[PDB]
């Protein structure tokens, strides 16, 4: 149900600064989420799956 | 919005990196390449601090996890990790936040350089800010490297880093006798005296007694000659204040840099070279 | 008897109340210049909305000037002044680009307000900043070279002229400007000491701010024996425009 | 490259300034001013003249007595041996009276000299305060300097007089000596359960660090605009120039807000003054109200907790 | 006006604003429905 | 009923930018707070514990 | 009172609105945080069940 | 702002505030039924 | 006094109103926090019940 | 006169201010009555 | 024992600054004295009079 | 005379390119999460 | 499934400036990822594979 | 095929100097990293321990 005149937001919000803002925020957010998940039981680097490589050595 | 005299200074260019790509303001803030880069480092570091508070030292379900502002602490790794990256939950989070902090600080200083280039002013402020950054880097990079472990850094906690300072200091029995520390403190105290004198003098001549006109350069000089027989001068007090504040930071960095890397015994005993001179 | 509330806790809370009151006081004082803000919100509102933030502006204070110089008030209503530049992009927050020759645009680091058209005065009421020709009681400190007669070079090492006099502060003895007789047009122009490096053994003054040929357009003094605040700002700002404008490389970026 | 305006490359000279004329009742100034070339490299080359009326003469007399009593006692403590006085100088001191004497005037041989030096130094400082007050009055200036000086005097008085009197003993005051007053500083924190956990200690540190932050910022800001005459802050305050505009815009663009040429000096004044106000309050509360700052912080929920990796059996329990 | 917008301009922005806000709140209730079904917290 | 006239009073752009910034911060704050609690869904070993696989 | 509307001739309606919004949000965050610091805490009360116990 | 403009703002301001207070009461009535605190 | 209204000829009503509002808000937060730090605390008194108990 | 209000404007602001302040004090008294009934503190 | 020309004190001291200062001083004094009294045996908030409300729950 | 400098036609043109690009980005995000859910479901 | 006027992004962002930003971001990201991986069981420097070179002496 | 045009849009000299500064820093970093691991070749007592030799 998007408004037909939703495009007019770019008459209020500048394209270049919004684009920069989104890229910066998304880069931070992806780095944050990876580090949050890595510090939990969902950690996929330290789970010795499929094998522990410090164990085989 | 802009200060009512600001628009005639908002010029294009003077960037070090980025050019037109990031050459714009956001409200009052100038952005530029180092604004974008610094913003990412800053937002990441802060959010990792909040994440570290969220899980605490031993997990979010333990009694040690806390959002109490004084008690939150994100700590460096055990000394046994040496110069390697620890696991995130064993001090690695502290290490990533440290890299974010250094990048945020250095990006802040380079943004300041771009602003000086736009305004055609001297570079004294980013030069001076570099001394604070240098002291931070002595604490988390130079001194840890010389002793062989990133775990010699201080923890990121409002009160927990005061525990670090206390226990590092008393490793040397009586840290007050550190000679570079005595010199640095002398600069900190002298700077505070000088600042109160300077602030007072400018306010007392621009806000004179009722019925008096604004006072003069001759009044400023006369006033301290009358009290101490000397006036350093209105330009030179700013030279002096900058010299004292930067000297305080510089001798700070020196005093912690020698504590461990270049001296391991008590600090009073350092003064035995003096006591042992063959003069007395 | 035991109580959670204690005097240390009471006193620290009392300090926070004082401190936040102090900050609001200080932020009001901070708004005695430059406010209300120039915004695009005040433009479209037809001036109805004044942007001042929080706290609001203080009531005006008065500065009574000596020697019957008049009264300055702060804050004060200041007239808009046209900007000799065009926006690089129409988006808000974009920079502007100087019209014409940048050195001469009065825009960017070439810019400055219009200070008053009278001189700063000594306590006794004489013009404060004057050439050594006028203040004959001044001399060069023994041990230091006399700048008079030294050759002035621009950022590219070319000869801009010769130092014809030295302008001193009679209130607090120090050099404030060198007077340069410009080779190209034989005019005598001020050069701020802040933009001057001495090469003592060569008897040369080096000026990084501008090229030798830029000295021809340094703003001129109405009266050769004194300088008004207004002219001081116009002179210093002209050199500073060179820091960004005097060569192409100075625009940046490095990479 | 550019001139940084750190050192004056070419000094000029003029006949020494005798000073702004003072109103009737002030004594004539004394001293024939001289010029120092090397002081003239960093600042003003003129030394002198100086004002000296009754207030300052009395101040200096009290202060020399106090200083001489200290030095005399230091030398006596190495049995008049001037060579050993130089060897041990940083260690020597004039010691507060023993606890058995309380607040009574103690014997000359065991604390009377400390009490006299503290009395006479204190009167010397109080008279110096009056001097700073009178010197502003005679020039028609406001009293900002004496108010800030009073804040420092408050802290000094708390250290050596108010707290010792409240606690019932001159033995709880500060010794006169280099390393001895550092011993006292560390011992005070030990005795009162770690001064890091005193909240007015924390504030005083914030303001001491803040004072160096602000003078680095302001000192550097003014030198970066000294090319526009920004060091002449009186006329930048009455008649805003491009120095003051560029200074404010540097900071607004950096950190989002800014002050004025006048009001930065108000920020600086309060930051420095609050350093010693909070310091006085912090010491004033130690021993009188709070006996152990760490346990006060535990009680109010502030002290961090750590995983237990070392611990010790209490032999007083066993 | 104080924003400068005409009366019809405020009616136009309001229709898009209110529509967009209601959509966002609809997403919020749906998320809180799924979360209540997966992990009730009261 | 005349509530649309709020955009004759409060600047629509600044209200918009304020709402976006506020909501993102609030969203980050709430996820953190819940993750500090028993409700934590990342480190609860549900549906299984993946470190118990290694 | 009847002339109470004249308060918007005294206090700026635009500034008052913005102050109310800012105060209310800060107050709402403060009150939730205070309540969560007490016995009334509804997030870690293991009600209706302890979810960490399910693991 | 004019006199009639103050009347118009005040009427809309009061209805908006009481509605807000209405939500607060409902939120607090729900909270009392779930977790009475007095 | 019958001419006490003349206090508004010397004190700015806009400044007094905002100052009263600012003072009252601070005072209210201060008093609540004081009472919470005494026996009168109504949040952690486990009245009517302790909610952390159920768990 | 020193503020800018007329002698009548000061009489009018006083009337509304006093009725407003007495109303606020009424809310305070009711709240303290309810507090005394729930938790007498003296 | 009241002077008739004491009203002339308002020809000497600014009436507005005096009234402002009086209100500020009284508010600070009132806060101070409440805290002093609270810090003594007269403490009325944390005295378990009429009852201890923590001992109830 | 818009605030950004864009005409109405330019806003329409930018909006259509912005929406397609954001949808493509969200599409990759959904694929990433479907793969993550198949490898290591977390609820 | 891209857009045929995606090249118009270079009418909004200065292309030579975007190049420098990408390169320095990618270097920094590469530095981070090597560090994170080194912090885990996947560490290839301290795994004693093929041999432990400290135990050879 | 048109890669040489990079020097039509980026300054050749400052690209070079960036490369030199980056490479040296990277070299010190990598030597530091290797030395802090099992691959350390200075304190591995290979081919022999010169200290234990005295
Ligand atoms: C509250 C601030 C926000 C207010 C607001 O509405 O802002 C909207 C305002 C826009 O409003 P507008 O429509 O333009 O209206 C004009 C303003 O109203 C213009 O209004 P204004 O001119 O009144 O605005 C100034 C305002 C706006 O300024 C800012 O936006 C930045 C403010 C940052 C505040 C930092 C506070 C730090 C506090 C640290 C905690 C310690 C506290 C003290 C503890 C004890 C210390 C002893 O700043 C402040 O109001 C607070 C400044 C004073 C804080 C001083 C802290 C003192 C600490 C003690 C120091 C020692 C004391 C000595 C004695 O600004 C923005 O939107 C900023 C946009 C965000 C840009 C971010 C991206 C930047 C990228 C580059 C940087 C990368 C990093
Ligand atoms: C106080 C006060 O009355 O300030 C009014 C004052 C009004 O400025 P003005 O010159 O009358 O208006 C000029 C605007 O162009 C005039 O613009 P306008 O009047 O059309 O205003 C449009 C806009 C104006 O919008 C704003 O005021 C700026 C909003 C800041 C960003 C929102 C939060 C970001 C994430 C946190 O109003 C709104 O957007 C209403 C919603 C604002 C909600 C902000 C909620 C902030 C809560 C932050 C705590 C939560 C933490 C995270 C959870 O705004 C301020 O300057 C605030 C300064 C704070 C000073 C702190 C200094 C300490 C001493
Ligand atoms: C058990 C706890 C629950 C959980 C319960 C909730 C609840 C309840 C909510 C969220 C909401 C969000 N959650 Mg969650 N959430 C969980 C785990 C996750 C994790 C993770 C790594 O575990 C991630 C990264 C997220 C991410 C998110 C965001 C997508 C969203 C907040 C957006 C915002 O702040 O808008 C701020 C930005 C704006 C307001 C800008 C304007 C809107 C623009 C146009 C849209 C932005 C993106 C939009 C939200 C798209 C997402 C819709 C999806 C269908 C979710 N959740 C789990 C499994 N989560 C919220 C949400 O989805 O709101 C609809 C929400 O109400
Ligand atoms: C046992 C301890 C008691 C308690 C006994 C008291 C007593 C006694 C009083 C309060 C008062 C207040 N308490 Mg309490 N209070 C308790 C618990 C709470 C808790 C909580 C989470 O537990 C909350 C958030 C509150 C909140 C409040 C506010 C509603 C009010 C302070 C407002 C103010 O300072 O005005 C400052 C703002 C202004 C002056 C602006 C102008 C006023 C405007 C026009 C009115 C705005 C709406 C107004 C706040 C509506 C509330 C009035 C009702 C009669 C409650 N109390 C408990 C259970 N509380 C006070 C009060 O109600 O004042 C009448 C008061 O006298
Ligand atoms: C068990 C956990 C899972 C895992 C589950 C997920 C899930 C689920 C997701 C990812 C996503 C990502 N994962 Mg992962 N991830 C895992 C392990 C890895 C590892 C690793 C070392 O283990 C790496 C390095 C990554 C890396 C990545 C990235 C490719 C991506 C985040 C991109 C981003 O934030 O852009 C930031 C966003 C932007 C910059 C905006 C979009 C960019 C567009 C395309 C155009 C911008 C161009 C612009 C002009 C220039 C940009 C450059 C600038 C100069 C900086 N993952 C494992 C195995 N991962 C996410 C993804 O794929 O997104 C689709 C995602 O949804
Ligand atoms: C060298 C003399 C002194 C000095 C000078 C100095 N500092 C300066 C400057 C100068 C000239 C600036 O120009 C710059 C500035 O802009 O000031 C307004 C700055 C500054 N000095 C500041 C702080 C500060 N300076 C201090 C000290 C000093 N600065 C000296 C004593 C201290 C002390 C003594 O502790 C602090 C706290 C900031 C106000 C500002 C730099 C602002 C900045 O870099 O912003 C970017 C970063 C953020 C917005 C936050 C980053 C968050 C991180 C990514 C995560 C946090 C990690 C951190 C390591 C955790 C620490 C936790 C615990 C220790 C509590
Ligand atoms: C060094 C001493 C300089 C000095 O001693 O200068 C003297 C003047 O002292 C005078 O005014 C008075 C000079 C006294 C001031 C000396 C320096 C004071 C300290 C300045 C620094 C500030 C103190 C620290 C502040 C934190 C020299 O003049 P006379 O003694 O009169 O004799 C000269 C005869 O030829 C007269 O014909
Ligand atoms: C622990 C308890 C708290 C401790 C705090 C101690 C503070 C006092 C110690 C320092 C002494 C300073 C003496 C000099 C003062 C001075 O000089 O002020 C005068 C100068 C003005 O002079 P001028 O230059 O304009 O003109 C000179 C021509 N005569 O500056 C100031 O107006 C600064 C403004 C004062 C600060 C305002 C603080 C208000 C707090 C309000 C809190 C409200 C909360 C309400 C809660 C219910
Ligand atoms: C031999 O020496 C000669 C004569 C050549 C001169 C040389 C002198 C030298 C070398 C002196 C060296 C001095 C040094 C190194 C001093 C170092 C001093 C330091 C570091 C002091 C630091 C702090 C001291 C403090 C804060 C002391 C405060 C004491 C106070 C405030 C006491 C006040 C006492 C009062 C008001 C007493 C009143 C007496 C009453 C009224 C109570 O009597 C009943
Ligand atoms: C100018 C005069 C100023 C007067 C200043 C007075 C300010 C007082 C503010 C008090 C701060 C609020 O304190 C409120 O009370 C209780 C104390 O019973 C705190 O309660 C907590 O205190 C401590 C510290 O963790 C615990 O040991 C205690 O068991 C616990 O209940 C609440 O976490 C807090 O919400």
């Amino acid at each position: 149900t998007m408004n037909a005149n939703l495009y007019k937001i770019w008459l209020i919000l500048d394209p270049r600064r919004v684009l920069v803002s989104i890229v910066a925020f998304q880069i931070v957010l992806g780095l944050l989420i990876h580090m949050i998940v890595l510090s939990t039981d969902l950690n996929w680097l330290d789970d010795n799956i499929p094998v522990s490589y410090q164990a085989l050595g | 919005a802009m200060l009512s005299f600001e628009k005639k200074y908002r010029v294009r260019g003077g960037t070090l990196i980025g050019g037109d790509l990031f050459d714009f303001w956001v409200g009052p803030f100038y952005v530029g390449f180092f604004g974008v880069v610094g913003f990412c480092f800053t937002l990441l570091g802060v959010l990792l601090i909040v994440w570290g508070a969220t899980i605490g030292p031993t997990g979010p379900t333990s009694d040690l996890q806390t959002y109490n502002l004084w008690r939150i602490s994100i700590a460096p790794p055990d000394l046994s990790y040496g110069l390697r990256m620890a696991p995130l939950t064993e001090g690695g989070l502290w290490q990533i936040i440290t890299i974010c902090a250094a990048g945020a600080f250095i990006s802040w200083a380079l943004r300041e350089v771009e602003i000086c280039r736009k305004l055609g002013i001297g570079f004294h402020v980013p030069f001076a800010f570099s001394f604070a950054i240098g002291a931070y880097l002595v604490l988390v990079f130079v001194r840890p490297l010389l002793m062989g472990a990133w775990g010699h850094g201080f923890p990121y906690g409002i009160l927990s880093h005061l525990d670090w300072v206390s226990n590092v200091g008393y490793q040397f029995l009586h840290f007050h006798y550190n000679p570079a520390h005595m010199l640095a403190i002398s600069f900190f105290f002298t700077n505070c005296l000088a600042l109160s004198m300077h602030g007072s003098l400018i306010l007392s001549v621009t806000n004179p007694q009722k019925g008096e006109p604004v006072k003069t350069s001759e009044h400023e000089n006369t006033f301290f000659r009358d009290i101490v027989g000397y006036s350093i001068g209105a330009l030179a007090i700013h030279r002096l204040g900058l010299f004292l504040a930067l000297s305080a930071a510089f001798w700070s960095a020196v005093c912690i840099l020698i504590s461990g890397p270049f001296w391991t015994r008590g600090w009073p005993e350092w003064w035995n070279w003096w006591l042992e001179l063959p003069l007395w | 008897i035991t109580h959670y509330i204690d005097a240390a806790q009471i006193t620290i809370w009392a300090f926070w109340l004082f401190f936040f009151g102090l900050i609001i006081y200080l932020r009001r004082e901070d708004k005695r210049e430059g406010y209300p803000l120039d915004s695009d919100r005040t433009e479209r509102s037809g001036g109805r909305v004044k942007v001042v933030g929080f706290p609001d502006l203080p009531d005006p204070k008065t500065f009574v000037l000596p020697h019957n110089g008049g009264t300055v008030v702060a804050p004060r209503v200041e007239a808009p002044v046209a900007v000799n530049a065009t926006p690089f992009s129409p988006a808000p927050g974009s920079p502007l680009v100087p019209n014409g020759d940048p050195m001469l645009s009065g825009f960017g680091p070439a810019a400055s307000p219009d200070r008053p058209k009278h001189c700063d005065l000594t306590f006794e009421g004489l013009p404060k900043i004057v050439p050594m020709r006028v203040a004959k009681e001044f001399s060069i400190a023994e041990g230091d070279p006399d700048p008079r007669g030294m050759t002035v070079v621009g950022l590219d090492g070319e000869v801009a002229g010769t130092v014809s006099d030295v302008w001193v502060d009679r209130s607090e003895p120090q050099i404030r400007y060198l007077e340069v007789e410009v080779a190209a047009n034989k005019k005598k122009v001020l050069l701020p000491i802040g933009f001057s490096r001495f090469d003592k053994k060569a008897r040369k003054v080096k000026v990084d701010a501008i090229k030798a040929a830029h000295f021809a357009n340094v703003p001129t003094l109405s009266n050769p024996d004194q300088v008004t605040l207004y002219e001081e700002d116009k002179v210093c700002a002209y050199y500073a425009g060179g820091k960004l404008y005097a060569t192409a490389e100075r625009a940046g970026p490095l990479l | 490259p550019e001139y940084q305006n750190i050192f004056t490359a070419v000094q000029v000279r003029a006949p020494a300034y005798p000073g702004v004329p003072l109103p009737k009742g002030n004594l004539p100034r004394i001293g024939r001013p001289i010029f120092s070339y090397w002081l003239g490299k960093i600042g003003d080359a003129q030394i002198g003249p100086i004002y000296l009326g009754l207030t300052g003469t009395l101040s200096i007399f009290f202060g020399l007595v106090a200083i001489s009593i200290i030095g005399f006692n230091m030398l006596a403590s190495v049995h008049w041996d001037v060579f050993q006085f130089l060897k041990h100088f940083f260690w020597l001191g004039l010691e507060p009276p023993p606890p058995q004497y309380g607040l009574r005037i103690p014997p000359l041989s065991e604390g009377g000299w400390w009490l006299m030096a503290g009395l006479f130094l204190t009167l010397s400082i109080l008279l110096w305060w009056v001097r700073t007050y009178k010197r502003a009055e005679a020039l028609g200036m406001s009293q900002h300097l004496s108010w800030a000086f009073a804040a420092a005097i408050f802290f000094y008085l708390v250290l050596g007089f108010i707290r010792p009197v409240m606690m019932g003993s001159w033995a709880k005051a500060v010794p006169f000596g280099i390393f001895p007053h550092l011993d006292w500083t560390a011992a005070f924190s030990i005795r009162y359960g770690n001064l890091y956990y005193n909240p007015f200690h924390m504030l005083s540190i914030a303001f001491l660090y803040g004072s160096a932050l602000l003078f680095a910022m302001h000192g550097a800001t003014i030198l970066s605009v000294s090319r526009f005459g920004g060091d002449r802050e009186i006329d930048q305050i009455t008649h805003r120039g491009t120095a003051a505009e560029r200074a404010a815009l540097f900071w607004r663009w950096t950190m989002g807000f800014n002050v004025t040429m006048e009001s930065i000096h108000r920020w600086a004044w309060w930051c420095a003054v609050l350093t010693v106000i909070t310091a006085g309050i912090g010491i004033l509360l130690s021993g009188t109200v709070v006996d152990n700052w760490y346990l006060w912080a535990v009680k109010h929920g502030m002290a961090p907790a750590y995983p237990e990796v070392v611990t010790a059996v209490n032999p007083y329990e066993t | 006006s104080l924003t400068g917008l005409t009366d019809d301009e405020a009616k136009e922005f309001h229709a898009i604003f209110m529509q967009s806000m209601y959509a966002w709140f609809g997403l919020v209730v749906i998320a809180h429905l799924l979360a209540w079904l997966y992990r009730p917290w009261l």
